[PDB]
Formats: C-alpha cells, structure tokens, sequence
C-alpha cells in the first residue's frame, strides 16, 4: 500500500532558480 | 488574510484538464500515472479517481482535486 508516487513530490510550491 | 494555496492548483487543473471541459475523469487521470508508467496504470487510475470524484455524480471538478496535493501536507 503506498498511492504516493511523483503525485506528491514537486507539489509543494513553484520554485525557479534564475542562473544569475 | 489570504495565503497561497489555491493559486497553485488553478494552474494545476488548468494544465491537468487536458479535456478541456472543467472535470477529471479516468481519461485525464492517467497524466498522474503517465509519470511512473508502473503497473499501477489500467487498474489504479480506476480506484484512484474516486478520491477526486468523491460526489457520487461521476466525474471532479476543480475543489475535490485540491484535496489530492493535500495529501502532500
Ligand atoms: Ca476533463
Ligand atoms: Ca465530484
């Protein structure tokens, strides 16, 4: 039993590193 | 007052409501599987979406599916 897969990660906030 | 939460599935829904209708079903549930592509895929995406489509009408709309990346809490 898991159902967690790829769904639940990447799915926290909208992150966006520039190079700088 | 206000925090960010929902702006984040609106962009979700939008992007995951390939249909283009406003509703999940097992069509567009398949994009979650689509990622992994186990074996899960043509058997749990029938189990799966009756956590979006918990209404009983048969199919979700853009609330019950923010209770999907809840769980991620
Ligand atoms: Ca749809
Ligand atoms: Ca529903």
């Amino acid at each position: 039993t898991q159902k967690i897969f790829d769904l639940r990660g990447k799915f926290k906030r909208p992150t966006l590193r520039r190079v700088r | 007052m206000k925090g960010k939460s929902e702006e984040e599935l609106s962009d979700l829904f939008r992007m995951f409501d390939k249909n283009a209708d406003g509703y999940i079903d097992l069509e567009e549930l398949k994009i979650m599987l689509q990622a992994t592509g186990e074996t899960i895929t043509e058997d749990d995406i029938e189990e799966l979406m009756k956590d979006g489509d918990k209404n009983n009408d048969g199919r979700i709309d853009y609330d019950e599916f923010l209770e999907f990346m809840k769980g991620v809490e």
